[PDB]
């Protein structure tokens, strides 16, 4: 599907707080001891409409909030951390959880480049046919 | 139903879980999986305390859950809240370990008073979810700063410092139909509050009090009234004093 | 291996409960401050012994408990949530986590339809071949 | 000797974990794998609390476990255990945060008493879980409903309400070779348990007491004693009162 | 790139011990009620400096500490336990989160075997020509 | 500068993640994915107290993280810390559940007494990290046996019994410039402590006091002090007592 915006309003630019997970470490600042505290640990960005994304994503955030209650519900742990990591094996899983039929549309392998080394060597045999 | 993924195709943003998606759609490594929390403020909601408040209510039964987001934005106003029932037990519970407040809040808007509280944990009624750092929360955890707001999922291509300001405001009947809200200007000089007053006007009225000379000069309790002729939409798109518990009128 | 199911005895009928995580939503249900208390949460289902597999799931969870015991000693995880993720990536691993030597045993590569599309597409040299 | 997983191969069940897989068995989605829990008591074990309470025992120096499961059985026979030394300590912990009873329990057997408890925690003899809401445990938690189970882990193929019944009992000397039961008609009406003792049988033997006037009429402590006249397999595949602390017998 | 121990002295000998997750269990050892304690779960191995491999040990821990702590600084887990489960995760999405081309560097695809599958039996039509 | 993973190549060890990896590099199973604890031990630093004790500091601010490891090093030294402030109050947080004392301590240095310790937790001045029981933390658990080391991460190619001793140490001034610290022989006889003491030579020493018949046989505190004279690199490559509180000299 295609998302959407139905908010009354939307904000178009985004003023963003994240972590830099192992952004350039700047001599000791590493060491737990010597760097910075909780609130310092954040790097910001500010990003634009483009393309039409941020009010995109308001939305998009909006709509995943049911599927994600509904998740929540059902598990047991108190602090879901591997959404994502679940997400990327399910990636895997249905490119190449069966057997990949070469030429077939579920089966993501190209054999382009070496179609065109079968039959562009056909021309050791069938021209060095040397009679 | 399964938890949507945001993937950009022609030019724009849609859903497409993984199950969704073409052989030319790449991901090659966890780092184009992230997650990330979107502030309720930026679709135009009321973020004044009393329309703030009433979208939240309490329920048992229910267990509370957590889920972590790594990216966040930066909000205008966030809520933290010291809510007691009237024989003075608490309403909210103390913070779980690793749960600290939304690191982004230009104003924290602080309520401390007074509810029934006819639930064990605090819920968002619309189903959105309480930010803090990192995590967010079906819950409110009680005198943590948070920000209202929803997670997104997203699989992204290969391809002005920080200030705070904290208001707080008094409150009775909290988390009911009857709620009064009441800010502080000092320990003893109060203005009630209306849903009309934004935080700029909030500060600048507390500075003419200040600047002006209207504190309580005595031991008792000043409540100022604004009156309706003082008038004060989205943020990011922008007197006479007489007296008459010891209420009055600023005109 | 197969099971054997050794136990005194078998009951051959599965009158099972779990969460239905994403159901389909009515109306606010999803929403927690409206939706259920931690009782209701539960969908049911009754299964029968149909191939054996009732009788046969019983002996497979007590086979199981003993390799399943000596995973909970030796991790020190209070609460595990990650063996069906790892059983997933092991999935993976032993079929891909090597190079695919195509027409080997250990390669879910199978080039069937494709060639026939090479000895087909012989008759595009072989026999256009007028002289 | 790793964790075993269940797969259908010519129409029958067996175990076959990820590398002993052929290239024709597929995995679409981690949602064709799936944690189930499965009840002792569809294996046929005994399941009067007498019989079931000996296959627990306490034990120090193991760090309890803890794995989740998805999908569990409906039971006939849970435990609830409140169990303290004759001290008056607690013998068992406080259920952790997030660990709910058993979901679905015809009959809660409902023990309350006094033992030694030599150990900081009581394990499953016979190396079976103790399986809560959706969470199976090595240990036993304090006052929390729970059925004996084991766990299996699978790969599906690609492809009457609830009524619940509590049943109090007292004990003595409990975890040990002497151990006493007492089946808890009231709070001064009780009834000498044995193992052939099945819990309809319990449920009608109180309803007759209640039924023709047989409970205590004074302050002190009245047991039943059924003589072994009366008599009492599988769940699935099925009087005169005389008077002699105030022992008694029901013929 | 390659490791190069830079600490004043290295122990060429490592006398290390670990927990064999799921060892031959004898008898009812398996059960936790009769299974050992936490301190006897334990069991012992002694490696030595084959090419090189203690000191190379030494000096990796010790290089994957500043990237491990900033990991640390922007998890907001208390307990990281999936950080090996993320690297197998990415050991796939490197070689198999696209369209594998034949041939090409980044496909991990080997069809030596059967080129010589085709390339052979073009000996069924070339001359199987009787005419 | 994402985590480095250790891989054999060219019959030798280096850091080459799963991006820098060739396809000839074979990942089969997550049993070939290995993470180990090395001890600081090994790459030659000062293991005496004195000089272990000053690699680490007190700071607020920073939120504890804890990683786990599956194979550790038998450890010479081990340290095990209850330090409290001179008005009794705990310096060092007890200890998370499931978190237990490094599984292998040849000795444990058990340190006792008193610090100004400002900060909440206790981190290591130089980034490593403190080894427990197959989980590393960044900070210092209460009376809790732990090893300074350092973790690795590996991709493993397809392919004397356990003594322990304590010894126990008094403390003042903990954490600052001004440590001094105490050997203690029983609860009355002390020996002023020197970086130069190996854990052998203080046993020998202890043993030469028992032996002999240097203990206090008074109630008052007996602290003896070696003289220079008497001498005491890597562990793994290898008198006349005058009386002058109570101070003396060994000679
Ligand atoms: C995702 O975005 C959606 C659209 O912005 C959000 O929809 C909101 O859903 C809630 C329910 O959870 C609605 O709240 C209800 O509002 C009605 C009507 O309220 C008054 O407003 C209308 C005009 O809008 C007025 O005509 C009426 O007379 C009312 O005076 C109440 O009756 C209900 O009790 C309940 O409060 C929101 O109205 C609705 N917003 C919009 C713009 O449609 C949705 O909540 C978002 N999801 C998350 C997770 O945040
Ligand atoms: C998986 O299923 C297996 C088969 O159902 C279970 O095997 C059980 O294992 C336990 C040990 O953990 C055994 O308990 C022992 O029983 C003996 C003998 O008890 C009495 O019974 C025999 C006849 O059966 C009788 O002849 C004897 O004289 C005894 O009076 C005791 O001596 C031991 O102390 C111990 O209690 C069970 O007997 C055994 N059951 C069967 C049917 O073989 C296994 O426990 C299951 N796994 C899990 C995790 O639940
Ligand atoms: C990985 O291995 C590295 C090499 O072994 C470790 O490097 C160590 O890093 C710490 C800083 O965290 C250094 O400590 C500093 O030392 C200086 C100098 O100390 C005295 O020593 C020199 C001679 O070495 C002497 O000439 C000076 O006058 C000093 O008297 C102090 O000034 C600082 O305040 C700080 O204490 C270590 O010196 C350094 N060791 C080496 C051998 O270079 C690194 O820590 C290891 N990583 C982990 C995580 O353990
Ligand atoms: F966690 C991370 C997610 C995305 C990145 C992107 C990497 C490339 N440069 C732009 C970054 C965009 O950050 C976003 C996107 C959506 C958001 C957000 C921030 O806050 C709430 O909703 C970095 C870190
Ligand atoms: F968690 C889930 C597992 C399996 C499903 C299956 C999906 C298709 N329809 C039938 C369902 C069978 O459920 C089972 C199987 C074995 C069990 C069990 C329930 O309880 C204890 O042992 C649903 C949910
Ligand atoms: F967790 C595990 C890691 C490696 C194995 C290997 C399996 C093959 N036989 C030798 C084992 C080497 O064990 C190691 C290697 C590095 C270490 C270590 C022990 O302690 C600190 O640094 C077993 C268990
Ligand atoms: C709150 O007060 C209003 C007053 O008009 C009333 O109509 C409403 O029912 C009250 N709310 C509840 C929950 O009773
Ligand atoms: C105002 O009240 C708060 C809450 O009781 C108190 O902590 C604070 O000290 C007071 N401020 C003054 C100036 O008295
Ligand atoms: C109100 O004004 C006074 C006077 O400057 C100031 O100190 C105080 O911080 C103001 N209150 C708020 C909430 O900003
Ligand atoms: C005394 O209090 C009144 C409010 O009752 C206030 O308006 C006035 O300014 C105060 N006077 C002085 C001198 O501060
Ligand atoms: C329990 O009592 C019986 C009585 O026959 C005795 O044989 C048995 O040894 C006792 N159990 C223990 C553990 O002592
Ligand atoms: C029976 O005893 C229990 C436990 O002491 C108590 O809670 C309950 O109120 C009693 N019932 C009656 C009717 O007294
Ligand atoms: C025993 O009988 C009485 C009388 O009907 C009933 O109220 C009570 O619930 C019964 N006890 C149990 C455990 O069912
Ligand atoms: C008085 O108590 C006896 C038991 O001692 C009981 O059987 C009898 O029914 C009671 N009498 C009445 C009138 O309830
Ligand atoms: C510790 O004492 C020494 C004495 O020479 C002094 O130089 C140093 O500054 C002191 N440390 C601190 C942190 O003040
Ligand atoms: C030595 O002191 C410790 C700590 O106060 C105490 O627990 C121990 O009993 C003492 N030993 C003797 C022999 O008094
Ligand atoms: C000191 O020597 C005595 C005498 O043998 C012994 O009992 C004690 O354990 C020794 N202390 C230590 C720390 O080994
Ligand atoms: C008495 O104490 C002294 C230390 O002051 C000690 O050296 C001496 O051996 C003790 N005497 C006896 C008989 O133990």
């Amino acid at each position: 599907e295609a998302i959407v915006n139905a908010q009354p309003k939307c904000n178009p630019n985004l003023h963003y707080w994240t972590t830099q997970d192992e952004g350039a470490a700047i001599g000791l600042a590493w060491i737990p001891y010597f760097g910075p505290a909780a609130e310092g640990i954040y790097i910001e960005g500010l990003m634009h409409n483009q393309d039409g994304l941020i009010c995109g994503l308001r939305q998009l955030a909006n709509e995943t909030t049911q599927a994600l209650q509904l998740f929540l519900r059902a598990t047991t742990e108190l602090r879901t951390f591997s959404i994502l990591n679940r997400k990327a094996i399910d990636f895997l899983l249905q490119r190449w959880g069966g057997t990949c039929h070469i030429l077939g549309p579920d089966c993501c392998i190209e054999p382009a480049d070496w179609t065109k080394n079968i039959t562009d060597k056909i021309d050791q045999i069938i021209h060095d046919f040397v009679d | 139903r399964s938890i949507p993924l945001g993937v950009i195709h022609n030019s724009a943003l849609q859903v497409s879980d993984v199950d969704k998606l073409v052989c030319r759609d790449k991901l090659s490594s966890t780092n184009q999986l992230r997650s990330v929390g979107l502030n309720l403020e930026g679709n135009g909601v009321a973020t004044d305390v009393p329309s703030a408040t009433k979208r939240w209510g309490f329920r048992s039964g229910v267990p509370p859950k957590v889920v972590n987001y790594e990216a966040g934005e930066w909000a205008e106003n966030c809520y933290n809240l010291e809510i007691k029932k009237p024989d003075g037990s608490e309403c909210l519970p103390a913070a779980p370990d690793g749960i600290r407040g939304f690191p982004r809040c230009r104003y924290v808007h602080k309520v401390s008073g007074t509810g029934p509280c006819a639930g064990d944990f605090a819920f968002h009624k619309e189903g959105a979810f309480f930010l803090y750092d990192r995590l967010a929360s079906t819950v409110i955890y009680r005198g943590t700063t948070f920000a209202e707001g929803v997670v997104a999922f997203l699989i992204l291509p290969q391809a002005s410092g920080y200030y705070s300001t904290t208001i707080r405001y008094q409150a009775t009947g909290f988390g009911t139909n009857e709620t009064e809200y009441l800010f502080e200007v000092d320990n003893l000089t109060y203005v009630q509050l209306e849903s009309r007053f934004t935080p700029q006007f909030l500060l600048q009225l507390n500075e003419t009090i200040y600047t002006s000379g209207k504190r309580s000069n005595t031991t008792g309790k000043l409540i100022w009234k604004v009156n309706p002729e003082i008038d004060t939409w989205a943020f990011w798109e922008t007197l006479s004093f007489t007296v008459v518990x010891x209420x009055x009128x600023x005109x």
